[PDB]
């Protein structure tokens, strides 16, 4: 459909609005990166890939903390994930200040699709082209959830995205399969590597590196801290070992 | 601070003290307290040390710039008026202009001179002869025994006179004389002998 | 505070005592109170020692903006204009300022306007400004005229400022003499007024109240 | 005034005179000055009528805003909207406020926020001018995890004293009980409590 | 001080048959210097008089303002402004200044052009409207007025016999005010004519 | 994020015809029908009420709406700019004359304000025309009686008749054979039931149909006593049981 | 001044004195304190004259917008609300001290709002400065479950008190009713106990006793 | 412009050869009224630095908030956010002081004495000092408000000079503090019997000591006392 | 939001204003109004577009309006757009006697509402008003004057103009028969005899027709006519 896809905030003949389809397009291009909700935390994980050897391991961190209990990762154009990112810092700083207490999940959800969402009102400005897992834990429990280039959101118990998307999907409907009861914070960042390593044999053609996040009650206190050092390389270690 | 006006039958006469004082001394001795806002309209003021003569200036800018825009002599009725209103806007402003204004004038359509009275409150009033402050009080009562509409501009010089000389006896202070000029019908011109 | 400035045959004598006090405490004894806002425009500094040096040190810039614009020099009506219209755009927020604009100027001449916090502005021929005013207006009333020679104006304005620094509790330290001429001012050199008294009692046998 | 605030085993009791005065004349002697900002968040008044009854405006205009949006309220997060206001007007609005509420995690909880806009989360609070005259009754005789009875006849013991001691201070006794069960409104008049 | 009694001036209005009165003095001021003997303080928008008392700055401001409201409202309504629709306009315009008030109070009188009937209506320097049915006073004199009005006046006086009452309540008020005389203006206004009339009193 | 439409989207086309205002007055003419009629003791404006559904309430859209309790309007073309539109004619009637002068506008000057935002909305930037034509009823104690016409353009007339919507052109040769300068309102009433009839498709009932009328002042409306010289509403909506009462005598 | 409310077992009855003053003297013998938000909710003012009368011509416009927009008659609740906002907003600068009084579908209300914005609730309430006088025959004859007319009784009892003992008090009592199922009574002029005497003698001018300078016809 | 409503009252501290000592009491006066008694005026910031704060305690509460979000928005985008890029004292006191002085400057100020004490990453010792008007100072002791005259003749016999830093220990240090302490509850009538004790110590790291208690008073002298003068018995 | 812009305010190729030419355009589709100088007057005539029977001619003013005690303007073009000047216009003639206490110049009430108009057709970018005017009026400088304005800003003076429909033939007419020395009389009977000329209905009659003069107690009066008054000067001039 050409003619409606020239502006943002234009609804084609159908009711689709075309600029916010082809900024999904964008993330579609991106690098896998999904998120694990486990029976206490959740579990990010992003691919990122080794353009050449120049790049210093470990440093291009791209998992991003918001406050100190949100968990934010992303796929599709970097620098729009920041710009989101961002603003949910300042809105979960805001909340904090006027309610004293760290903003729960599904309100900074919210807060973040608002802005998200306002993005594809104005031809004026243009749609995001990141889908955000970002998720952790709060008063009631754990929260996993993910934005679109549109604004939707969703709570979910296993989300992936970017190119290796339908790939990944594959493996986190099979974790729910395999474990019903709740998969465990320690069991999910090695089957959350695992999905990322089979996940990136869409992007043979390049060298990735696995960088892993989490926020669990028992293990981090509900602060959401980075995977690094042993437990980091077991993961790896399985993901290799299954992939092996 | 003198400021003195009388319209007689042709003319009008403003008189204004020489004299400027900062504090302790007396800094000059030939100050014209007025401003030509017209060929035929001309403005006596007295106030604070600043107010008066950035006041007069900016009226005078006005007037010149409707005379030029219109290549017409605003009458003196109209040039009061719109000297009332700056007057009263600034009366209730941040930084009241405390100028004390005679506006005299000759109306060369109705072929009469005109002298109005403009307190820095903004109150305009018409009247044979004028004054402001306390110059007034001592010039009074001898307008209200002397003055006639029908005099000439000499006997209206002589009038002035005897009401700045009532002025140099009782007032305490030393206002160093007067300059006197005449609206005619010619123009302005300055009374060099007075 | 001592600071005269009056027009002459030669031109204009600006003279000018140089004692800063702190109350009694004499805080300096060597300040400058003319201003040199160009090679032909001469300030001068009573009351807000600040905004006389900061505003006419600014009033040099749009002089200079003028020159530059109107490829010829600003007069002393409009140089002392722009100031004023400046001080009057302060005036209440606290601005204390006394200032001759001095300056010589073809179409124009010897002008000398005072310019100060009120936002007046006066052109005059004789202008003191400071504590010891009345004690320079005391001399030059008396000894001033048109016709003086160079040498005579610029004794005469040293006269006066050491007369005010005398009997002046606030004034006194040196006098500074500029001279205005048609080329720009010309400094005449700071003469201590210690020296100045002792040297202008013998010759002229003024004083004679004071011992020595 | 006299405001008071306990929080017992069951939950919280909020209480209060009923007398506003101007000067010597009271204005009004029956007036409620218990405040309901959320379902089972309650505020207690002291100090100028108007800014206390904005500010009670203002928060319960947030806490509803709060519900619809993130949930129900904690007695902290009411406190804190309580203080934001407070503090960032405490030039202008001269309040001091105490606020209890209820929630099944923390059961019964007590914030007092002083003329200066400070928030102090405490066991029992009391307010208000006639509040000075009971500070040593209340200390001595307060326990942790009172019965509902034994907090009302606590509460009326100190009550009556204030009301006895304070002239801007007197009227019915209005209390606010704050508990799983639901919010109570009780009222003690004068010749109940004035004989004890 | 009080900018109200700084200029003086007072101005009455009085209710007869089928006629209303207003009246004022016509001295000018500047607290005990009397500037001019010729400063009218009544004016006519159209068959509405508004006496205006207080500072002379803001007299004359209101003047042109309620000048350039009234012809602005007969442009646009194509018809005069009635007295009590007046009342109205200078009530707000009044209060839409009520932290920047001007020192004025003003006296409205007029007869309706449609119902006929007389209208009188005061206030004070921020806009309450005090319409009366016998009279309305102003100025510095409102004490003297008061009383003087009070004792005088009685319902129904036929537009000659209004004249005698107005003028005399005028005089005698005006001549126990040291701030107030220099002259009087009295209008009898009717429904098919107004009346001007200059009242010889004393110069002192 | 701003909004950057500042410039004006209504413009002038060669032949010098604005394309946006015939647009908007092309959207009244497929509007519903409505209808107004001047009497010598009253206005009568009338319309029928097409329901988007039978499970619509339809008594809860009101197509006639009171301005002031002597001024009623209603519209043909699109709803949703009557309603508001309305709103801002009830609010400038009171910011701009009955906080300064006391009483109501009288219909001629409430008219001009709303054609003022009519207007206003054909040349400020960054908006379309309102696609609906008033039909204002009113009356003042000077002008008596008296019915305007507000287009999308701005432009308003007074009429004695007129019936702007989908029907108009033959209402309006209906009107101009009936009316005549001697009509009472109860025949206004009766002449405006007829020629709604004409343009009605589907059921003619009460509730198929809404009238309002301006006529003598009803103190039963008025809702307090003790004050005479407040004498209550001109402006009355007749009822489903009124309208269907007359029906019968149709 | 002196005001006072008064709620009855099926409405509310607001009275007000007529007097109005400027210091000593009495500008208005007869002024209309009593001032219509709504038809059916009505507002009393003391203290200032003006803002008492334009903050409710403020709120009452607001109220009829609102009435309209919603289409549903007025709560006295969001007249007190709209009321003590503005009155807050303007930190007490607008002097008016009122009572607003009327009923609505949720019943019979009775407030009264201070300079400041403060409100509180009522069966019986008083302002001006008649209203220690007025509070004192409230608080002794108010009953529960008054009637009509036993209420108009009490507050044109209580608004002589403040007549009879309060100097900014006086000449008329102004009774409005206001009852739940019917409309609101305006009773102008409820009493008027302070009808002036006739004079001792007739001040009748002879005509021509005036002396006049010049006459003139005005042209209009 | 603002006047002080509930204070605290003076905080005392001292650096000593390995670390730095801070103390303050458990009290918020209402005026006279010693209202509030579990308010702790101690900040710890991280494990190398603790923020003693007096004055105001409404101001007390924003500063403390404040700090809090130093704390997260340090930790954003900043894997080094535990070593090599944490918040230094020095970080957090020209945070401090600059807010105080910007407070200041707006005629606003937070009506707050404060007193950072921390050890740097390279193990030197910090300790300064600012109040509401923005001036900074820094002194081997350092008190506020009423410590200041009572408190600081007392530390600065233990460490009067820079020299005298490296010869104090922890005992030493900390008797002394405790001693300062106990005189602050006999002189002062505005301080509290219950106080709490923060050592920061470039070896053994935050040492933050809550409710500790003023001991071994001495009143017993009180009973030979007997009236104003004349009086005997 | 680039692209849906129409650039209002730009130069053609051949420096012309396009959206002004278009307003003229517009306004050459108006009912035609005619102003006539006299030596002792202004007439003022008008020819009602919009007409029917059903329509209320008693008050219906839409072409003629008075702007001041000693002004009036007849307009042609968009009502709506004329009535937004309307205002303006009368709210700066008080704005002038509010200020110098004197009725403003007709040039300078006519300047001000073309820098209005010129306003819009430089920057802004909002179209301009499809308006013109035809100012009648009384001052003591100039006597009595008439001036036209356009869209485009441009105002000139006139003795006699037309604008509106048919302005070339109605011109032509009054070019034939505009005398210098005729009566406001004689005005009154060339108003009307060009408007029957030039008008595109079978015949001219008072319903169609808006009318008004400014003449000489030795003050200028302004008279917009009554639809009687019309009928009857149509019987006497012989239309």
């Amino acid at each position: 459909g050409t003619g409606y896809d020239l502006s943002n905030s234009v609804f084609s003949p159908d009711g689709r609005n075309f600029q916010v389809e082809y900024a999904v397009k964008a993330v579609e291009n991106g690098t896998t990166s999904i998120g694990i909700k486990c029976n206490d935390g959740v579990v990010f994980a992003v691919e990122k890939l080794i353009t050449s050897k120049l790049l210093v391991p470990q440093k291009n961190v791209k998992i991003q903390v918001v406050d100190r209990h949100i968990g934010c990762v992303y796929s599709g154009l970097i620098p729009d994930g920041r710009h989101l990112v961002n603003r949910g810092r300042e809105e979960a700083a805001s909340f904090k200040k006027l309610y004293k207490t760290p903003i729960p999940i599904p309100a900074f959800a919210d807060r973040l699709g608002q802005y998200v969402q306002a993005h594809t009102l104005y031809n004026s400005v243009r749609p995001f082209g990141v889908s955000t897992i970002f998720g952790g834990v709060d008063k009631n429990g754990a929260h996993l959830y993910m934005l679109e280039p549109s604004g939707s959101y969703w709570g979910y118990k296993g989300a992936a995205t970017g190119k290796g998307r339908q790939s990944a999907k594959a493996e986190l409907e099979k974790l729910v399969d395999h474990h019903p009861e709740g998969l465990s914070a320690r069991e999910a960042v090695k089957q959350a590597a695992k999905i990322i390593y089979l996940a990136h044999e869409d992007n043979k053609e390049k060298d990735f590196e696995l960088e892993i996040s989490w926020c669990s009650l028992s293990e981090t206190n509900g602060l959401h801290k980075f995977v690094k050092g042993d437990l980091l390389q077991e993961a790896i270690d399985f993901a290799q070992k299954e992939i092996n | 601070d003198i400021i003195l006006g009388i319209r007689v039958q042709d003319s009008v006469i403003l008189a204004s003290s020489k004299a400027v004082t900062r504090g302790i001394s007396v800094l000059k001795d030939s100050d014209d307290k007025t401003r030509q806002l017209s060929p035929h309209t001309l403005m006596s003021f007295a106030g604070e040390a600043g107010d008066t003569v950035q006041f007069a200036e900016y009226i005078q800018a006005n007037i010149q710039l409707y005379s030029i825009r219109e290549d017409y002599e605003l009458s003196p009725q109209a040039v009061s008026s719109f000297v009332r209103q700056e007057l009263a806007k600034s009366i209730r402003s941040r930084r009241p202009y405390q100028v004390n204004v005679l506006i005299g004038g000759y109306d060369k359509k109705k072929n009469k001179p005109e002298l109005y009275q403009i307190d820095y409150l903004g109150t305009k009033v018409e009247l044979p002869y004028g004054a402001h402050g306390y110059s007034g009080f001592y010039t009074f009562s001898l307008l209200d025994h002397h003055y006639r509409p029908d005099m000439t501009t000499e006997e209206g010089l002589d009038l002035l006179k005897l009401c700045v000389q009532e002025l140099e006896k009782r007032m305490p202070m030393d206002f160093k004389g007067v300059i006197v000029k005449i609206v005619d019908k010619d123009g302005i011109r300055q009374v060099d002998d007075f | 505070t001592t600071t005269l400035a009056f027009r002459f045959q030669g031109g204009i004598i600006v003279a000018v005592d140089s004692r800063a006090t702190a109350g009694n405490w004499v805080a300096s004894q060597t300040v400058k109170k003319v201003i040199e806002i160009n090679p032909f425009l001469l300030g001068t500094m009573a009351g807000g020692a600040a905004d006389c040096q900061f505003w006419e040190t600014w009033l040099g810039s749009q002089c200079r903006l003028h020159e530059l614009r109107e490829k010829e020099r600003i007069s002393v009506a409009a140089a002392s204009k722009i100031l004023s219209n400046l001080v009057y755009q302060y005036k209440g927020a606290g601005l204390s300022m006394g200032t001759m604009i001095c300056g010589y100027t073809r179409k124009e001449g010897p002008t000398i306007y005072y310019v100060d916090s009120d936002g007046t502005r006066l052109k005059g021929d004789i202008f003191c400004v400071g504590s010891g005013q009345t004690f320079a207006y005391g001399v030059l009333d008396s000894n001033y005229k048109w016709d003086l020679s160079v040498e005579d104006a610029l004794y005469l304005g040293k006269r006066s400022i050491l007369a005010a620094a005398h009997r002046d509790a606030y004034s006194g330290g040196s006098v500074n003499l500029y001279h205005v001429t048609e080329d720009g001012w010309i400094y005449h050199g700071n003469h201590d007024v210690g020296e100045l008294f002792w040297k202008v009692k013998e010759e002229e046998g003024s004083f004679n109240n004071v011992i020595g | 005034t006299s405001i008071m605030a306990v929080t017992f085993k069951d939950g919280v009791i909020l209480d209060a005179d009923s007398r506003t005065t101007t000067g010597a004349y009271i204005a009004n002697r029956v007036t409620d000055k218990l405040t309901r900002v959320h379902d089972k968040i309650w505020c207690c008044r002291s100090g100028s009528a108007a800014d206390t009854q904005a500010i009670a405006d203002i928060v319960q205009y947030h806490l509803e805003l709060y519900t619809s949006q993130y949930g129900t309220p904690s007695t902290e997060t009411a406190a804190s909207v309580f203080k934001e206001l407070c503090y960032e007007n405490k030039d202008n609005l001269t309040a001091g406020i105490i606020v209890a509420g209820y929630d099944d995690k923390n059961k019964g909880e007590v914030y007092t926020i002083p003329l200066g806009g400070s928030v102090h989360k405490l066991p029992y609070a009391i307010a208000g001018s006639g509040s000075t005259f009971i500070y040593g009754y209340c200390d001595k005789n307060f326990r942790e995890n009172m019965s509902k009875e034994e907090t009302v006849d606590f509460i009326k013991h100190s009550l009556s004293q204030a009301i006895k001691w304070d002239g801007s201070s007197g009227g019915v006794i209005r209390m606010v009980v704050l508990t799983a069960a639901g919010v109570e409104r009780l009222i003690f008049y004068p010749d109940e409590y004035e004989q004890l | 001080s009080d900018p109200s009694s700084i200029n003086g001036g007072i101005v009455v209005a009085m209710t007869g048959k089928d006629c209303v009165a207003i009246a004022c003095d016509l001295r000018l001021g500047s607290q005990s210097l009397g500037v001019s003997n010729k400063f009218e303080k009544i004016f006519h928008y159209g068959h509405v008089f508004l006496g205006i008392t207080g500072l002379a700055t803001d007299v004359t401001t209101l003047n042109e303002m309620f000048r350039y409201k009234t012809n602005l409202y007969k442009l646009k309504e194509e018809r005069a402004i009635e007295p009590e629709t007046f009342t109205q306009l200078v009530s707000s315009s009044l209060y839409e200044r009520r932290f920047g008030p001007y020192f004025v109070g003003p006296v409205v009188a007029g007869i309706n052009s449609k119902s006929g009937k007389p209208f009188i209506a005061g206030f004070d320097l921020i806009g309450c409207i005090d319409e009366a049915k016998d009279f309305i006073v102003s100025g510095t004199a409102s004490d003297q007025l008061f009383g003087m009005c009070e004792s005088l006046y009685e319902p129904n006086l036929e537009p000659e016999d209004l004249f005698e009452t107005i003028s005399q309540a005028l005089l005698n008020a005006a001549d126990r005010d040291a701030l107030s005389g220099w002259g009087a203006v009295v209008y009898i206004i009717k429904k098919d004519e107004v009346v001007k009339r200059y009242l010889k009193m004393r110069q002192d | 994020m701003t909004d950057r439409y500042s410039f004006s989207l209504t413009t002038f086309s060669p032949s010098g015809k604005l394309g946006q205002i015939d647009y908007a007055l092309t959207a009244v003419k497929q509007g519903v029908t409505s209808l107004g009629i001047k009497a010598t003791n009253g206005v009568v404006i009338a319309t029928e009420k097409k329901s988007s559904s039978p499970l619509a309430m339809s008594e809860t859209l009101s197509k006639v709406s009171l301005l002031t309790p002597d001024i009623g309007a209603v519209y043909s073309g699109m709803g949703p700019d009557y309603r508001v539109l309305v709103d801002k004619s009830r609010k400038v009637a009171h910011t701009s004359y009955k906080r300064i002068y006391g009483e109501y506008p009288p219909t001629k000057l409430l008219v001009s304000e709303v054609a003022k935002i009519m207007q206003e909305a054909t040349q400020s930037g960054g908006v379309r025309p309102f696609g609906v034509s008033l039909l204002i009823a009113g009356h003042d104690e000077f002008n008596g009686f008296s019915l305007y016409q507000v287009d999308p353009s701005g432009s308003y007339f007074p009429w004695k008749a007129t019936a702007i919507g989908k029907g108009s052109v033959a209402a309006k040769t209906f009107l101009e054979k009936r009316w005549n300068d001697e009509l009472e309102l109860e025949d206004a009433i009766h002449i405006a039931l007829l020629t709604l009839k004409e343009s009605v498709e589907g059921e003619f009932n009460g509730d198929t149909i809404e009238l309002a009328i301006i006529g003598d002042e009803n103190p039963d409306l008025l809702g307090y006593t003790g004050i005479p010289t407040d004498k209550g509403p001109r402006f009355r909506k007749l009822t489903s049981q009124e309208i269907n009462d007359r029906l019968e005598a149709l | 001044t002196t005001i006072v409310g008064v709620k009855f077992n099926n409405g509310v009855v607001i009275a007000a004195d007529t007097r109005s003053t400027q210091g000593p003297i009495v500008a208005d013998k007869n002024c209309a304190k009593l001032h219509r938000i709504s038809p059916k909710i009505w507002c009393a003012g003391a203290g200032t004259a003006a803002d008492t009368e334009a903050v409710t011509q403020l709120i009452g416009s607001n109220i009829e917008l609102h009435s309209l927009y919603t289409s549903r008659e007025p709560r006295v609740v969001s007249a007190l609300q709209m009321l003590k906002q503005h009155l807050f907003k303007y930190q007490g600068h607008i002097g008016a001290y009122l009572i607003v009084a009327g009923v609505d579908p949720t019943g019979s209300h009775l407030f009264s709002i201070h300079a400041h914005g403060s409100t509180d609730v009522g069966y019986y309430l008083s302002l001006g400065s008649g209203s220690l006088a007025a509070m004192a025959v409230l608080e002794s004859h108010w009953k529960q479950d008054l009637t009509k007319e036993e209420a108009i009784k009490l507050a044109s009892d209580a608004i002589q008190a403040g007549i009879w003992n309060d100097l900014g008090s006086g000449s008329n009592v102004d009774v409005c009713v206001m009852e739940i199922g019917k409309d609101a009574e305006y009773l102008r002029n409820y009493l008027t106990p302070n009808v002036r005497e006739e004079k001792q003698k007739s001040y009748k001018f002879p005509r021509g006793t005036t002396a006049v300078l010049k006459e003139s016809i005005v042209n209009i | 412009t603002q006047q002080p409503i509930v204070t605290g009252t003076s905080v005392i501290s001292m650096k000593y050869d390995n670390g730095v000592i801070i103390a303050a009491d458990n009290l918020g006066s209402y005026g006279s009224l010693l209202r509030f008694n579990g308010v702790e005026r101690l900040i710890p910031v991280g494990d190398n630095t603790v923020v003693g704060i007096s004055g105001d305690i409404s101001d007390m509460q924003h500063i403390e908030r404040l700090l809090k979000d130093l704390v997260t928005e340090n930790a954003y985008d900043n894997p080094l956010a535990d070593a090599e890029e944490a918040l230094e004292p020095s970080y957090i006191f020209e945070y401090l002081a600059t807010v105080m002085y910007q407070r200041r400057s707006k005629m606003n100020p937070l009506w707050n004495a404060i007193i950072v004490a921390g050890v740097q990453s390279n193990g030197d010792q910090f300790l300064r000092y600012v109040n509401l008007l923005g001036v900074t100072y820094s002194s081997p002791t350092l008190a506020t408000g009423f410590g200041a005259h009572m408190a600081n003749p007392l530390l600065r016999k233990v460490v009067d000079r820079e020299s005298d830093i490296p010869k104090t220990t922890v005992q030493v240090a900390e008797e002394a503090i405790v001693n300062a302490m106990r005189v602050l509850y006999y002189r002062d009538a505005r301080s509290s019997r219950n106080f709490s004790l923060a050592i920061i110590d470039k070896n053994t790291g935050l040492t933050f000591k809550k409710n500790l208690q003023v001991e071994n008073m001495k009143w017993d002298f009180a009973k030979d006392i007997k009236g104003y003068g004349t009086q005997k018995i | 939001s680039r692209r849906y812009d129409s650039r209002t305010t730009i130069f053609s190729p051949e420096g012309r204003l396009y959206q002004v030419e278009y307003a003229l355009e517009s306004i050459s589709h108006a009912g035609t109004a005619i102003g006539i100088m006299a030596s002792d007057g202004i007439v003022l005539a008008a020819e009602r577009k919009v007409t029917s029977t059903l329509l209320e001619q008693d008050t219906s003013t839409e072409k003629l309006y008075k702007l001041n005690d000693k002004i009036a303007v007849a307009v042609a073009g968009l009502t709506a757009d004329a009535e937004i000047l309307i205002n303006t216009a009368r709210i700066h003639a008080q704005n002038y006697l509010k200020t110098y206490n004197e009725d403003i110049p007709v040039e300078i009430l006519v300047r001000r509402l073309s820098d209005i108009k010129q306003g819009y057709t430089q920057h802004g970018g909002l179209r301009p008003f499809g308006v013109s005017f035809i100012y009648a009026g009384y001052d003591d400088r100039y006597g009595y004057q008439l001036y036209t304005s356009n869209p485009s800003g441009n105002y000139t003076g006139w003795k006699a103009i037309s604008v509106g429909a048919n302005t070339s033939a109605a011109q032509t007419l009054l070019q034939m028969d505009y005398k210098d020395d005729m009566k406001v009389d004689d005005a009154i009977e060339l108003a009307l005899k060009t408007l029957s000329k030039t008008t595109d209905s079978s015949a001219l009659t008072y319903d169609r027709l808006e009318f008004a003069t400014i003449r000489k107690d030795g003050e200028v009066y302004q008279k917009i006519f009554k639809p009687q008054e019309i009928k009857d000067i149509l019987v006497k001039t012989g239309i």
